[PDB]
């Protein structure tokens, strides 16, 4: 709709690396080369599907599976917190969904 | 393969006779040379005299398989092939040939999979039903002569073994002493499947001896 | 084996083909150059300047007589000497086609030791090459070898000789 | 698993919906008059909203344009494109 | 209950076979297209000055027109698209005859041999067909060995330290010590003959060194395309540019889709003289100019008469030996991007002013290593590694009029359209694709920037508005209809009075040479009246607007027809996919509609082809104008399926709109063609609609024409798929229509027409039809 805006952006949310960048790109300026955006809401749907693994198996991919959708949400959350905190940023959170 | 035969001087066995002086008298290199020059002559004596005519023919006009629509082709098969008075195809391997035909338009004229119209050839034993079902369901083959691929199949389909000879010579080439003199016997025997019942096109054996 | 010098015709014959940038064969001795150059005027008179300063003295219009009596026209007076044109050439073929250390006089000597021909015959050899030129670069000493052994076998089939 | 996939470079921008507004405006209104979309049919309503949801001054003349000069006795089609057309115009100019 | 019980109920699936269409125009009822055209229109043109595009090809990344304009439109293969594909791609090949013992006559593999069906080539093919297609990563082993990655120079070292002697012969190592002076000694060898080479210390030598090239991506013909496919000989392909081979291609199908399967057919309605090529290239054979410029400079062996294979005129020069024969004007445009609107420019005007009455128009150009090198340098093409950078694929590196856009995509290949008088072309009965209705050229001003796009072809819209108040009895199509009307009864008056005057001057002249008299002069005032009326159709009909500084050219020529500035639906833009270029044609476009008053709220549709071709360059706009006629004759408009996100800065543009979807509309009227080549080389085109045409015709004429047509269609599907299957197409005319005792009398005879020889079956002239009476 008008004044909407979509940018699509490639990214591994198993990568820690990949999340500091990502929320460092929708915070830096036009200039330094980001968005110069600051989040209303963060919806982290990433997953990757464990089918078959019980418990004996759990291994290599529900040990990644689980970075993706536990540890890099609470990287995420971080870095969104660091960069509004840095810019003296108080009075308008991120809703995280 | 050049055996000399008796035959009564009919206008089909005079045809015959001056081809052999003429044309299948010439070495196999002069052959095709001369078939392009007299092409004109050679149809118009055919479709004259003789008991095998010129297939490519609509309302007595010389045209060529390339210049003939698919309906032209369907409606000319069921004309050679088809006895009216008997009410049924001279030969089953003949219905068999004109189906197989009908199925290719089908094959050339459908967007999509789908069924055939004619999935038994015992339908062709009423054939004008069967041609206008299969040329209404593809009314685009009644006004696109024959596709180059669909000429060469049909060729390939006039020297099937496995089949009675065409009762028509659709090509002159270096085959064409082969379409013209094979299968000559029996049309004396069956004036009904020649083309006016005209005894004049046929061969008929006889010696002029006993001919007393 | 015997030296025997090179025939006017195969010399013809190897000129016209190479000239074309057409095998040895599909050129037939017994058709005119104009025949063969039926369009392009400019590779008439190419050719014709090409066989005027190899066999010196040309025959008065030669380009309008087949390729079978100019051959024996020339044999009259020529005396299996490679001259100019097929000297050049040779060096072309071996400079821009060869291993590299490989020359002209290590193939003839390769010719002379392993297949046994004189001075007359590797003239020969070397003329069925330029007819077949690899047309790219022959790669190691064995490729090199190997190419002069199937444009030996060549020669030999062409002026029938044993080996 | 881990390997970096995100660069600053490979970031792609949306945000032409000015120019999407009268390409699916002109998109509804020759699938209205090809028959494609009928007058029952709730696409006619998501692409209204979408129309709506993108109102200009520049895609209401563009619209305003295309719908006061489709020729209503060329088929019924046309009377439902203009009626449709006619109704959206009077929408989009009160969500402007 | 048996086997035989479900053999009754078991039924036969029908696959399809491809049946490839020539795709020529729909063809109305006369009662449907005289209500589209106003009822004034018939009788007041002067169809001796319609110039129309009778017929097209090309020979592209996408393969024919046929196969691109799929792929443009619908973005998939049909199973004819895909079949097509398969077949200039080399995947395919028919068999009639034997095969492992059973007889089989249809396409197979080409490898292999083995019998593939219709239904099984996308299956089998589709996905190599789509890899190996379009814009993609440059294949060496179609540009001789070339590969961006491994570019080849050479650097000049000077020798420190002397090297081991090599063997050469006398005149070789002559050459080298010409060169090198006393930095070489060459001893010949008293054993074998031949010298030794030593080259000393302070020798120049030039060492092999490969750079790496950012320019990796270019729009190619697709892999597998070969000449010898369409029937072009061996001795043709060795002696000529491989560009010569585009041309050649896209000529004859340009003349099949025209419904002339033999070109000498034409001399049956016109003399040898009146057949024009007008098509034209931006470099020519650049292959030939690397032959003669690096090539022979690295002693490499190089066909003598390389030269003329370089020439920009060469390639039209083999058409007209191989192909037409005609003594036609020969008129080669230059225009680089503009090229092939430059082409269609210079055809028009050579059939309005009656040397030639059938041209042939388009333009080609190749890619090769040198330009690719030379546009990178200049900066005009994407660079790849960004590309790549940024996460493009190539086939999404061509974007026109994107927020993103960073250079064009080099493409190769040719277009071809013949066009004719529209006079002509009814009584041929050859299909009419669209009316060239303006076709114009401009510069752009002082600066010093060649490569800079500018607005001079804005003039197309130049009107005067000073005083406009009450409008133009000359843009009313009733007044100027009864004009004619008046002018065509003055005619008629005038020619009753030359008869008469004839009449009283026949009684003096002996009564045995009156008859040959009175037909010297009646045929005379026949010609005369003709001459006038069709000057009276000219002024009213065709050039109404010439002399008027209140009407545009660009309004004019539509005016012409009935048609408005508002029914100018499609706007084919130049569109490179660079910064400069997309907004200054934007810009261009908008002021011309702006200044003609065209409606608020109207916006012409934007196509950038150019998103799927690439920019060929000289062929750029023979690639836009094949697209707009089937545009035209489809009333399908392809989206730029590249326009992710448009240019914000466009959006200033209200007059221009930019699908990224295939629109099916109800009917294009009109389509204009913009390029800009280098060198201010501005171009436009106006393409009507073909059926504004049967409106300036009666009902007799126009039945008479579509019989015609029908006729001439179905030969050409018979000519078609023959020439496809059997891989002769083209076929090279190994004698004029005319022997060389004939030439000079049939080049002196106005009147001169080829006939059906009946003895060889050609269409030659004969000697009888050569300064006849009859």
């Amino acid at each position: 709709a008008k004044g909407s805006t979509l940018i699509v952006v490639p990214f591994n949310q198993g990568s820690k690396q990949d999340v500091e960048a990502l929320i460092e790109f929708i915070y830096d300026t036009e200039k330094n080369g980001g968005l110069g955006w600051d989040l209303d809401a963060i919806i982290p749907f990433a997953a990757i599907p464990e089918q078959g693994i019980e418990l004996e198996h759990i291994d290599s991919k529900s040990e990644f599976a689980h970075r993706i959708m536990l540890t890099n949400i609470l990287r995420m959350m971080g870095c969104v917190k660091k960069q509004k905190s840095a810019r003296g940023i108080e009075t308008r959170p991120a809703q995280v969904i | 393969m050049g055996e000399p035969i008796h035959k009564i001087a009919t206008r089909g066995v005079m045809l015959w006779k001056e081809f052999d002086e003429t044309i299948f008298n010439l070495p196999k290199n002069k052959l095709v040379p001369t078939l392009e020059a007299k092409r004109d002559y050679i149809i118009s004596r055919l479709n004259a005299d003789f008991q095998k005519p010129w297939f490519a023919t609509v309302n007595g006009q010389a045209r060529d398989l390339a210049t003939m629509t698919y309906e032209e082709v369907a409606k000319r098969l069921v004309e050679l092939m088809f006895i009216r008075s008997t009410n049924s195809w001279f030969d089953v391997t003949w219905r068999t040939f004109t189906g197989d035909f009908l199925r290719r338009v089908e094959e050339r004229f459908t967007k999509s999979k789908t069924l055939s119209l004619i999935q038994s050839y015992s339908l062709l034993d009423k054939p004008d039903e069967a041609i206008e079902k299969v040329f209404n369901a593809y009314p685009a083959a009644r006004e696109q002569f024959l596709n180059a691929q669909d000429i060469d199949h049909f060729l390939s389909m006039c020297q099937n073994p496995m089949q009675k000879p065409v009762p028509f010579v659709p090509v002159l080439d270096r085959r064409f002493e082969i379409f013209f003199k094979k299968d000559s016997l029996w049309q004396s025997e069956h004036l009904e499947a020649v083309v006016d019942q005209d005894v004049q096109r046929t061969c008929i054996l006889h010696g002029p001896v006993a001919a007393q | 084996i015997a030296d025997e010098p090179v025939k006017a015709s195969l010399l013809l014959h190897v000129l016209v083909a190479h000239k074309l940038k057409k095998s040895l064969d599909s050129i037939p001795m017994s058709k005119t150059i104009k025949d063969l150059v039926g369009g392009k005027s400019t590779v008439q008179n190419e050719i014709l300047g090409d066989l005027g300063k190899e066999f010196g003295t040309t025959p008065e219009k030669p380009e309008e007589t087949p390729l079978e009596e100019l051959a024996e026209t020339f044999q009259d007076t020529f005396s299996g000497a490679l001259g100019k044109q097929s000297s050049s050439l040779l060096s072309r073929l071996i400079s821009s086609k060869m291993p590299g250390g490989f020359t002209i006089t290590v193939a003839r000597k390769y010719l002379q030791t392993r297949w046994g021909l004189p001075s007359g015959r590797q003239d020969g050899v070397l003329l069925v090459a330029l007819s077949n030129e690899p047309a790219a670069r022959l790669g190691s000493e064995a490729d090199a070898k190997a190419f002069l052994d199937s444009m030996a076998q060549k020669y030999a089939s062409i002026v029938g000789v044993d080996l | 698993g881990v390997a970096t996939s995100f660069s600053r470079k490979k970031a792609r921008t949306f945000d032409s919906s000015w120019n999407w507004a009268k390409q699916s405006l002109l998109s509804l209104y020759f699938e209205i008059i090809h028959g494609v979309l009928k007058n029952v049919d709730r696409e006619v309503v998501s692409e209204a909203i979408n129309i709506m949801n993108r109102s200009n001054d520049a895609l209401i003349k563009f619209m305003e344009y295309h719908i006061s000069n489709t020729d209503e006795t060329k088929g019924e089609n046309y009377q439902l494109v203009k009626t449709l057309g006619e109704q959206l115009i009077e929408n989009c100019k009160q969500v402007l | 209950n048996g086997n035989s019980a479900d053999a009754a109920y078991a039924q036969v699936e029908i696959q399809p076979r491809a049946n490839i269409q020539l795709d020529f125009p729909e063809l109305k009822p006369y009662k449907q297209v005289k209500q589209i055209a106003p009822a004034e229109l018939e009788g007041l043109l002067d169809l001796e000055r319609v110039i129309v595009v009778t017929g097209f090809a090309e020979v592209g990344p996408w393969g024919s027109a046929r196969t691109r304009w799929e792929m443009e439109a619908f973005g998939e293969f049909s199973l004819e698209g895909c079949v097509e594909m398969a077949w200039i791609m080399g995947f395919i090949s028919y068999h009639n005859g034997n095969l492992k013992g059973r007889p089989y006559t249809g396409w197979v593999d080409s490898k292999t041999k083995e019998p593939v069906d219709d239904k099984d080539v996308k299956a089998k093919y589709e996905t190599s067909i789509l890899e190996h297609s379009g814009i993609r990563l440059i294949e060496p082993e179609l540009f001789n060995g070339y590969n961006p990655e491994k570019k080849e120079m050479i650097q000049e070292v000077i020798v420190e330290e002397d090297l081991e002697p090599f063997e050469a012969s006398k005149e070789t190592a002559e050459q080298f010590k010409h060169q090198h002076g006393d930095k070489v000694d060459i001893f010949e060898i008293p054993e074998t003959g031949e010298y030794s080479v030593k080259l000393l210390k302070g020798a120049t030598l030039y060492i092999p060194k490969a750079l790496r090239f950012d320019r990796l991506v270019a729009g190619q013909i697709p892999t597998g395309w070969n000449a010898k496919t369409y029937g072009i000989s061996d001795d043709i392909i060795s002696q000529v540019d491989p560009i010569t081979l585009f041309v050649l291609v896209s000529v004859v199908e340009a003349f099949i889709a025209s419904g002339i399967t033999d070109p000498y057919e034409m001399y049956k309605y016109v003399h040898v003289s009146e057949v024009g090529n007008c098509s034209g290239s931006g470099m020519g054979g650049v292959s030939a100019l690397r032959g003669m410029f690096k090539d022979r400079f690295k002693d490499e062996p190089v066909q003598n008469d390389i030269l003329q294979e370089s020439f920009i005129n060469t390639m039209s020069a083999w058409v007209n030996m191989l192909l037409i024969s005609s003594s036609g004007p020969i008129k080669t445009p230059v225009g680089a991007c503009a090229t092939s609107v430059e082409s269609v420019d210079i055809g028009v005007e050579t059939i309005l002013s009656g040397k030639a009455r059938i041209c042939i128009v388009g333009g080609y150009d190749d890619f090769q290593e040198e330009g690719s090198f030379e546009f990178g340098n200049m900066k005009a093409t994407s660079n790849t590694l960004e590309e790549f950078e940024h996460g493009r694929t190539p086939a999404e590196m061509s974007r026109p009029a994107t927020t993103t856009r960073n250079g064009f995509m080099e493409a190769q290949g040719a277009g071809i359209q013949i066009i004719m008088q529209a006079d002509l072309a009814l009584k041929m009965g050859v299909p009419i694709y669209g009316i060239v209705a303006m076709a114009a050229t401009a510069t752009d001003k002082i600066g010093r920037s060649v490569p800079a796009p500018g607005k001079g072809i804005l003039t197309t819209a130049r009107e005067h508005h000073s005083s406009v108040k009450y409008a133009s009895p000359n843009l009313n199509m009733k007044y100027r209809k009864r004009q004619l009307v008046t002018r065509e009864a003055q005619i008629k008056d005038w020619v009753e009075n030359e008869l008469e005057a004839l009449k009283l001057e026949a009684e003096e002249i002996p009564s045995e040479d009156q008859n040959e008299f009175l037909l010297e002069r009646t045929r005379e005032i026949h010609n005369e009246a003709e001459s006038q009326l069709r000057a009276a159709q000219q002024q009213w009909g065709n050039d109404f607007y010439k002399r008027d500084p209140r009407i545009a050219p660009l309004r004019g020529a539509l005016a012409t027809y009935g048609l408005t500035i508002d029914d100018l639906g499609v706007a084919s833009f130049h569109g490179t996919s660079t910064k400069a270029n997309d907004k200054n044609e934007s810009a261009t476009i908008n002021e011309m509609m702006k200044h003609l008053g065209r409606s608020e709220g109207n916006p012409v549709i934007g196509v950038f082809q150019k998103f799927l071709t690439g920019h060929p360059k000289g062929a750029a706009g023979a690639w836009m104008m094949n697209g707009a006629l089937q545009i035209l004759n489809s009333g399908i408009i392809p989206g730029n399926r590249n326009a992710d996100n448009v240019d914000k800065i466009l959006e200033q543009f209200e007059y221009v709109l930019y699908p990224s979807k295939t629109l099916k509309t109800d009917g294009v009227r009109a389509v204009s063609i913009t390029s800009f080549g280098f060198g201010q080389k501005g171009g436009q085109a106006i393409v009507v609609h073909p059926d504004y045409l049967y409106g300036a015709i009666t009902e007799d004429r126009y039945n008479e024409y579509v019989a015609k047509v029908s006729a001439r269609e179905k030969s050409a599907y018979k000519f078609f798929h023959n020439g496809m299957i059997y891989n002769k197409l083209f076929v090279s005319k190994e004698h004029a229509p005319y022997t060389d005792e004939l030439e000079e009398d049939v080049y002196l005879d106005p009147l001169a027409r080829v006939s059906k020889d009946k003895k060889s079956g050609s269409l030659t002239f004969n000697s009888k039809n050569i300064q006849s009476k009859d």
